[PDB]
């Protein structure tokens, strides 16, 4: 019965062993069946195949069905009488074999060959192991080249992680995309400085190894650069963006491993460091490092390795009641907003990938670069 | 239906036919619309066009299946050539039997004879009639395959024998009422039926006898293959020589879209007559799923006026906007709840038929070798709309079932969802309810074996029924209902269940059943619903009445404790703001009392009337210093204690930046505030209780625990609710509460140093510039707060970096580089003067219903 249900839908199910030594079931996901949002062409966890529970109830049984057909149809061509008897022996025990299809006990241990079957050696370490894909709303996309391909079909890819977020075609003309490029030209009086922080945001979302860099922001309050961050936070999902403490940068230290965006809040006006915790830090990672607070951070480190790897800016415009209270509220959680954001983010990451192939340490950015000596000229006496 | 499974399980013989349908006879598909056919089924509406080969192996087939018995629904229809059938639909006045006799016989021969000379020419007559005893009496039908002539000639002859008078007195000789009329005009325009193919609910027809004879022209039976001879198309035969359409596939398929199609013809005519029930019931065929678009439209044939006269085109439009829709909160329990409140007896009975079909077909499937599985899936046909599996976080199945009037039950879960660790219920139900299905099946079964029939069919059923009751027996096995229980858990899994639980912020559980606020005015359901709600309060809901003298009484009680009307009115709506579950405006209210005035008496009525899993109590070591236990609650309060205490701005900070509970703070001393945060303050409201009780007693400890008292508090609380939604639907700072804003405005300057020093000290200039904002300006500041707070050394321009990170921002206006220097603002010194362009920086029917007018 394993063998036979391996030949039949071996094509979305696979076995690994835990950690803890225990089987562990991943159904791929296709359209037509009860599912949430998201998962669809990727493989998610079952605790018990249920899905493969009621497919050898069901789907077997027109197999079964076949045979016995096949049989009473020999049964009608005329032959020798002791095959005849033979056969009359046969289907009588293949009747007496009917029910284990359906006895749970049966079922069980079917289930328990079919894990001894369908097991793949090597496959939990693999899961999202290449950067270049991202699970979406609507499928999987890879930004392995230009143009992103994104995949709305079965692929041998095993995806698990993924966003809430559908991947939309990016359009210049949508009125949410308009809408957006005005919320950005707004919210950052600056040009240049703009395309570098955009651009370097743009590939915070590699998964794989950064170039290791920090970013401090201010802001004075009412300004949305927390909107951004809750925004950005939403649109990646948890999986790939986790939040951040100042307790830990000032002393849940494994929890930022594994993710592509990290970020924190404005905490008082007392902030300060630990020189050796941003030392490993500036130093496996492969995350993106963004702070922001509403005071100038306190540095007590001369060494040109920690400088290196840091970058501030502080916000000039404030918005008051001008500020959008939708702004906070409803396009915050707008899914248009994000998607439309989503395709922003992506189509950013093909241009630079396209002029700097990734190289972001090319891109000149003279206020921000002016920004940091000042900053460093005042805190590194 | 079933009948059929006891025949094929019945007959040894008959797979033979199956078998070549679906491996012979299989390849010569044929289109539906297309006339090519020439045989047609009307069991699954299947079209074959075959050769005469399949075509004679079909009909011998057939004819051992009739010499076994059976009931086959073949049709086919009449091409370019054919014979002579004709139908007569021969509705007699009496039910006694006419017999044909042979003569009569020879008279019919004869007259069709004389009838057909006159035409194109160059026989063997066949003759069948009903069994009797039928309403109208029997038919009849001639056959005369051997000749081809099926043209315009057919439709002369049929004109001539519909205007023939010696076939209406040959009638008349065996007592026949009816002379004309009885033969259809579309006698040979429609397709007919091969002999032995009955008709629904009918038995198939017999013959008398069958005669033959010659014609000239210059001169004017067990032992035949019977139904390869009398075909039409059969030119070859031995004895006798050769002389829209989705709607049908969706009844074709979709057993659940059968039922679907019993049961909607029940509905009451209202539906489809009006928006509302339609576009409902619309949408929840549309998100059952989306090949129901044609039983749409047969809803709109069910409510054709319309349809045809725009419906039709609002239903495209429904339909995409049901596509555009997503997670609709309707499934078809409601229709099936609505069908039963309707009509609960044929939905009784169809409900049963249904359940007997499907035990019935799976005990013949498997010869009585009952299972777990198809136990299970009978289960979940049956009761199958009041109860839920889902795997838990820990990755453990949990039931849930829905608590039904009648039942033992506690108070309050009325109308909801309750969680057990076992399926007690359905532990019950399977012992008790499944038996009479069972009787159903046995009683069946006994009731076939009444039926005279072949012997070894006899020895089958014998056979069968022993099996199926040494299989009955494990029904009340505990090891059988545990792999029951557990195929029940994969058939009822619904996944992503829990999360759905009290994930609506616009639904609360009370006593009495469910309380929605939603829409103006509220409703209440006491009824089956479709909204997953499993969290509850014990406290009834009551509709809100100021005459209940309880009423009254909290009426008065609230006007004596807070003698202000507006403000009054403007904390009792936000107090009505912590009845909900979703995201707040997050404000902070401080309340002072020396005690005796009833604000205790407040606080713990408010915590009776919500319950523990709305609301709860909260300590003050968490604000000074377990916090996340405020999510799911809607309100949050503390108790008064001491007098020192202090706040920490930075839990203050995390708590007013997820989290949607109302908090409430209450004390009899002054609450200690060191802080300069704007957006901190903003956000804080503050008050003193003011009127002093003294010598009701009782309310201390009698009017705690009175239902009326917390039921009509809960009313007037809802009902306010309502009221607030009315005006401003949420936006509580559009109510203007001056004594509460004074409030808080006097006791931040007595709390913020810094606040009190630039509204007194700082004064807007209207014209001008402030130029001479600089750090001039902290040094002004504490040469302030050394001349009346206290001499210190005051911190190095953290006092401007406050400045700038506080209120001021339109009156601190930045410089076009974005460094402070503000505009249009002049400082105070010393007894110093400023112009006057400088600003500082119903007998209780209202206390029943206000105005807007403050």
């Amino acid at each position: 019965i394993a063998k036979v249900i391996y030949a039949m839908m071996g094509n979305k199910f696979v076995v690994d062993v835990d950690s803890n030594g225990k089987y562990v079931w991943f159904e791929f996901v296709l359209p037509g069946q009860p599912m949430n949002q998201g998962e669809i062409w990727k493989w998610r966890k079952e605790v018990n195949p249920d899905e493969l529970h009621i497919y050898i109830s069901e789907n077997f049984s027109r197999v079964m069905d076949r045979i016995t057909e096949h049989i009473k149809y020999h049964l009608s061509q005329p032959h020798e009488s002791n095959i005849l008897n033979y056969y009359k022996k046969l289907l009588k025990a293949f009747e007496r074999s009917k029910s284990k299809i359906f006895n749970d006990s049966f079922k069980k241990g079917v289930i328990r060959q079919a894990e001894f079957l369908f097991r793949q050696r090597s496959f939990i370490q693999t899961l999202d192991t290449n950067p270049h894909l991202l699970g979406v709303g609507n499928g999987v996309l890879s930004i392995e080249t230009i143009p992103a391909k994104l995949i709305n079909h079965f692929h041998e890819h095993p995806i698990h992680q993924y966003t809430h977020i559908c991947y939309v075609p990016f359009n210049p003309e949508n009125p949410w995309t308009k809408l957006l490029l005005n919320a950005l030209q707004d919210i950052i009086p600056e040009l240049d400085a703009r395309l570098w922080i955009m651009f370097y945001l743009s590939t915070a979302i590699f998964r794989g190894l950064k170039e290791a860099l920090m970013l401090l922001w201010l802001g004075g309050g009412c300004n949305g650069k927390t909107f951004l961050m809750r925004l950005v936070a939403m649109v990646l999902g948890d999986h790939y963006a986790s939040k951040l403490n100042i307790s830990l940068l000032t002393s849940a230290f494994m929890r930022l491993k594994g993710r592509g965006y990290g970020y924190f809040e404005e905490t008082n006006k007392s902030e300060v460091l630990n020189t050796s915790r941003l030392k490993e830090m500036v130093n496996q990672m492969t995350a993106t490092m963004v702070a922001a607070s509403n005071y100038n951070f306190i540095i007590d480190t001369t060494d040109h390795g920690t400088w290196r790897r840091l970058r501030h800016y502080r916000s000039k415009v404030k918005f008051c009641h001008k500020e959008d209270p939708r702004f906070i509220h409803e396009y915050i959680m707008d899914p248009d907003c994000q998607n439309a954001f989503f395709s922003i983010l992506v189509y950013f990451w093909e241009k630079l990938q396209k002029e700097y192939n990734g190289q972001i340490k090319k891109v000149f950015c003279p206020t921000i670069e002016s920004e940091t000596e000042a900053y460093r000229k005042s805190q590194d006496t | 239906t079933i009948q059929l499974t006891a025949q094929r399980k019945y007959l040894a013989e008959v797979q033979a036919l199956e078998t070549l349908l679906t491996r012979e006879l299989s390849v010569f598909l044929t289109e539906p619309g297309s006339k090519k056919t020439n045989i047609i089924n009307r069991i699954t509406g299947k079209t074959y066009a075959l050769p005469s080969t399949e075509l004679l192996r079909l009909y011998e087939h057939l004819e051992q299946c009739r010499k076994q018995g059976a009931l086959m629904y073949f049709l086919e229809r009449q091409g370019t050539y054919s014979g002579l059938m004709l139908d007569y639909d021969l509705k007699l006045n009496t039910n006694a039997v006419p017999p044909l006799e042979p003569p009569a016989l020879s008279r019919l021969c004869h007259r069709i004879f004389v009838h057909i000379k006159n035409s194109s020419v160059l026989i063997h007559f066949f003759f069948t009639l009903k069994p009797e005893v039928v309403q109208g009496k029997y038919g009849f039908h001639v056959l005369i395959p051997g000749l081809k002539l099926a043209a315009s000639t057919k439709k002369s002859i049929i004109g001539s024998l519909q205007h023939d008078a010696t076939v209406q007195k040959i009638l008349h000789e065996q007592g026949v009422t009816n002379p004309e009329s009885c033969l259809d005009p579309h006698s040979a325009s429609v397709p007919s039926l091969l002999y032995g193919s009955s008709k629904l609910n009918h038995k198939p027809y017999q013959l008398k006898t069958g005669f033959e004879l010659v014609f000239d022209s210059s001169d004017p039976l067990e032992s035949y293959n019977l139904v390869s001879e009398l075909s039409l198309t059969n030119e070859q035969g031995s004895l006798v020589r050769p002389v829209d359409h989705s709607l049908s596939i969706l009844m074709l398929h979709d057993p659940e879209a059968r039922y679907l199609h019993k049961i909607l013809n029940l509905l009451p005519p209202e539906y489809y007559v009006e928006y509302p029930l339609w576009s409902n019931v619309v949408f929840a065929l549309a998100n059952t799923s989306a090949n129901y678009r044609p039983l749409a439209e047969w809803f709109s044939q069910k409510c054709p006026e319309k349809w045809n006269t725009g419906g039709k085109e609002k239903l495209e439009k429904l339909w995409n906007d049901a596509s555009h829709h997503t997670e609709k909160k309707i499934t078809k329990r409601s229709i099936m709840y609505w069908a039963h409140k309707h009509a609960p007896q044929q939905y009784k009975e169809i409900v049963e038929q249904g359940y007997f079909s499907i035990l019935a077909e799976y005990v013949y499937s498997y010869n009585g070798m009952l299972e777990h599985y198809m136990i299970a899936k009978v289960i979940y046909a049956m009761m199958g709309n009041k109860f839920v599996v889902d795997v838990d976080s820990n990755g453990k199945y949990v039931w849930f079932e829905f608590v039904l009037p009648g039942q033992p039950m506690n108070q309050g879960e009325i109308w909801k969802w309750r969680k057990e660790v076992n399926p007690d219920e359905l532990h019950i139900y399977i012992s008790e309810n499944f038996s009479r299905v069972m009787d159903r099946i046995t009683e069946h079964i006994k009731y076939h074996l009444s039926q005279p029939h072949e012997s070894n069919i006899l020895n089958y059923y014998k056979k069968l029924l022993k099996a199926f009751e040494r299989s009955k027996s494990k029904i009340f096995n505990d090891s059988f209902k545990k792999g029951v229980i557990r195929q029940a858990e994969f058939l009822f899994r619904q996944r992503s269940f829990i999360q759905t639980l009290d994930t609506n912020p616009h639904l609360l559980g009370v006593g009495n059943g469910v309380l929605s606020i939603e829409t103006i005015p509220a409703k209440l359901i006491n009824h089956f619903h479709e909204h997953p709600i499993h969290q509850y309060t014990h406290i009834c809901y009551v509709p809100f009445n100021p005459e209940n003298p309880w009423t009254k009484l909290l009426l008065n009680a609230l006007q004596d404790i807070i003698p202000e009307l507006d403000a009054r009115l403007w904390i009792m709506f936000y107090l009505s703001t912590a009845i909900f579950r979703g995201l707040k405006e997050a404000l902070m209210l401080l309340w002072l009392g020396g005690g005796c005035n009833g604000k205790t008496f407040l606080m713990r009525l408010v915590a009776m009337v919500l319950g523990d899993h709305y609301a709860s109590k909260l300590n003050i070591s968490l604000l000074t210093s377990a916090f996340m236990r405020l999510k799911g609650r809607g309100y949050g309060y503390f108790e008064e204690t001491n007098k020192s205490e202090v706040l920490n701005t930075s839990r203050l900070k995390e708590m007013v930046n997820q989290m949607t509970a109302t908090m409430v703070a209450a004390s009899n001393y002054n609450f200690i505030i060191d802080t300069t945060d704007h957006g901190t303050w903003r956000r804080l409201r503050h008050y003193r209780s003011k009127v002093k009780f003294c010598h009701d007693p009782r309310f201390i400890h009698e009017y705690i625990m009175d239902p009326d008292c917390q039921n009509a508090f809960f009313s007037i609380l809802v009902y306010f609710w309502e009221k607030l939604q009315k005006e401003y639907n949420g936006q509580i700072k559009k109510v203007f509460c001056p004594t509460i804003e004074s409030e808080t405005e006097a006791y931040r300057k007595s709390q913020d140093t810094l606040h009190r020093f630039i509204t007194e000290r700082v004064v807007e200039s209207p014209s001008a510039e402030t130029v001479y904002n600089l750090s001039e300006v902290v040094t002004a500041y504490a040469e302030w707060y050394n001349t009346n707070i206290n001499v210190k050394r005051h911190i190095a321009l953290e006092l401007s970096q406050e400045l700038e990170n506080s209120v001021l921002e339109k009156y601190l206006q930045w410089s076009p580089n974005k460094t402070r220097i503000l505009k249009g603002c002049r400082i105070l010194h010393k007894f110093e003067t400023l112009q006057p362009g400088e600003s500082y920086i119903e007998p209780k029917n209202k206390w029943w219903e206000w105005s807007p007018n403050p």
